[PDB]
């Protein structure tokens, strides 16, 4: 679990940004903190670090609830 | 064939345009005792204001309008140029050609939405009263979305309560908005549900937006089934824009913050063609307490 | 300029010359006055409503660039695919001008309410005895930056319109000649009617003018607002011989093809001659006045 | 008068084309 270790690893630099707070699997993005544009720089984030392109069908809240939803689409 | 097709012939008259029609009395008449009724239920201290159907192109622009929905924007255009190629350009069109290769922006935009011009307008006053401000505002909408559908015109009538405050101003602004729009759709006897939802934002990026937007809950639509149940028609929105408008336009809450703003919509021309849908376009055939509540007697 | 003082009460800026967003105040006004025209209606008239687009195919087969080029507002925008709308977006987020990426539409903003009316009634074949009238109305465009409270770039229009035999048309324009003159004396105005003409484009077009005003094609209810020497026109009464029966076909019940005219109330004009000449206290304006109004 | 002989406008443009432009000197 590559991915896991390093998709907590970017939000938690996104949320590091007048913000703190836990992160754990099942918990959902936006109750995390994340703001529209924090859902925009992660989902860039996210593509640059596995250096692939997530498909228009695959942006939907099912795959970006929680980090789990987020790595099961990965 | 479309199930709200049939209603053309008493509603409208073709302009020669898809989603642009001329209405007759039979309709005017029901959008305009909507109107009324929505009136009725402003509250006390609300601002009324009245916008033209185009504001400026700056104002828009700055309100972040490309960055969301590009495609539907209309901009207005003139022929700016000297008089000889003004005449120039109207001699190409008498000979066969194109005379609108002369035209040019011009300093303004067509509104997309009726709130947009209310921001720098509240902007101008300095900082907010506690409890913040509220408006009631209207406008000639237009989004360049051709269609066929008598639910999806390209040029429409808007009518929005605006709050702009602190968040919790605005949240229970919203809150309150939500339950007496269901309210009025009731007494409307109209068939309705409310659902969170999202502007179609452009683009790639544009659709992660609204996965944030459904996800953060900005936004919920009052929707009537009226092709079907499984594509209903949203014919008012509550949306929460947090800080957008508030930072864009130096608004500053009375606790010295950026102000949070917020609105409810109505969509009169698809609350019109909803009643009409519901009930018929025979007015003494319509329930007794929606007659009542509209004042048709 | 005279009018200059009653902007606090009637209108906010919307940061462009000659479009405001509308008071409270103003708006019932501008309401009240569209309630007393509605109230002089004819019997036999068809109201309709159009919005403030129409279609640039129908606007440019009326000859509208003939005579008003300069003024018409087209509406354009981004029409191309996904990747040019990004350029143009990209661009502006640059602060660079996304502007050269528009297009024009099939749609212009309508510069006379009458305008879409006449393909309407040309759909529906020969013009019964009598002729046709309309009640129409709309949100028109014209592009004419002034800072001038009486010359705004988008304005309400409402228009009587007839189409029918020289004589119906004739007969129409005089009855409404005397009748707006008695509206404007129930509602407090100072006024004279004279004849006019149409401020058409460039050099033969002030001819057409002169022409125009030979022919006592048009005329001009004047309200003095800033001066007595310069009043401002609050209502128009327009012969347009057989100009729209020909270009749209559109044949009188003899089969010949239909005269058409209308007579034309500026909302916004009205109103602010209204507040111009009795104030922003509505309590105080005229009985007489307030009583014709429903206040 | 000089309208009356029957020259309308489409007239009066061709009369502009065989010879500021004030409704007096016409
Ligand atoms: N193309 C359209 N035709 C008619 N009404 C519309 C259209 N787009 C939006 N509306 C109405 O305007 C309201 C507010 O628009 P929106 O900002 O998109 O939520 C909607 O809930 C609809 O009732
Ligand atoms: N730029 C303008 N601003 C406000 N009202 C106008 C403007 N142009 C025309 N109107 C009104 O619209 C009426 C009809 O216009 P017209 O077709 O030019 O005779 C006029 O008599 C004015 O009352
Ligand atoms: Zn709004
Ligand atoms: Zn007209």
């Amino acid at each position: 679990d590559v991915r896991n270790r390093i998709i907590k690893l970017v939000k938690g630099i996104l949320e590091q940004n007048a913000l703190a707070a836990d992160v754990t699997p099942q918990a959902k993005l936006v109750d995390v903190g994340l703001t529209s544009m924090d859902m925009v720089n992660l989902m860039l984030g996210v593509e640059a670090e596995f250096d692939f392109t997530i498909p228009q069908s695959e942006i939907t809240p099912e795959n970006f609830q929680s980090v789990e939803t987020l790595e099961r689409m990965v | 064939a479309d199930p709200l097709d049939h209603l053309a012939d008493k509603l409208f008259h073709s302009m020669g345009s898809d989603g642009v029609y001329a209405r007759t009395a039979l309709y005017e008449s029901i959008v305009e005792r909507l109107a009324a009724l929505i009136t009725s239920h402003r509250e006390a201290g609300t601002e009324a204001l009245r916008f033209p159907p185009v504001m400026s192109r700056a104002q828009l622009e700055k309100s972040g309008y490309l960055k969301s929905f590009p495609n539907l924007l209309g901009c207005v255009c003139g022929l700016h140029g000297t008089e000889r190629e003004i005449n120039a350009a109207v001699s190409r069109f008498d000979a066969g050609g194109d005379w609108t290769t002369s035209l040019s922006p011009a300093d303004l935009v067509l509104s997309p939405a009726a709130c947009y011009p209310v921001y720098p307008i509240a902007a101008s006053r300095g900082p907010l009263p506690k409890g913040g401000l509220r408006f009631d505002v209207a406008a000639d909408c237009f989004r360049r979305e051709p269609s066929k559908h008598l639910d999806r015109l390209q040029s429409f009538r808007m009518r929005e309560y605006v709050c702009i405050g602190t968040p919790d101003d605005v949240s229970d602004f919203r809150e309150r908005w939500m339950v007496r729009a269901q309210a009025i759709a009731r007494d409307l006897g109209l068939t309705f549900r409310v659902d969170y939802a999202s502007d179609p934002f452009f683009g790639r990026v544009g659709q992660m937006k609204a996965v944030s937007q459904k996800q953060q809950q900005l936004k919920f639509e009052l929707l009537i089934p009226l092709r079907s149940e499984e594509q209903p028609t949203a014919c008012m929105s509550f949306n929460y824009h947090r800080e957008h408008f508030g930072t864009t336009w130096g608004i500053q809450d009375a606790n010295g913050e950026p102000a949070h703003t917020g609105c409810v919509a109505f969509g009169m021309d698809r609350l019109a063609v909803a009643m009409f849908h519901t009930h018929g376009t025979d007015l003494s055939a319509w329930p007794a307490k929606v007659r009542d509540i509209l004042g048709l007697q």
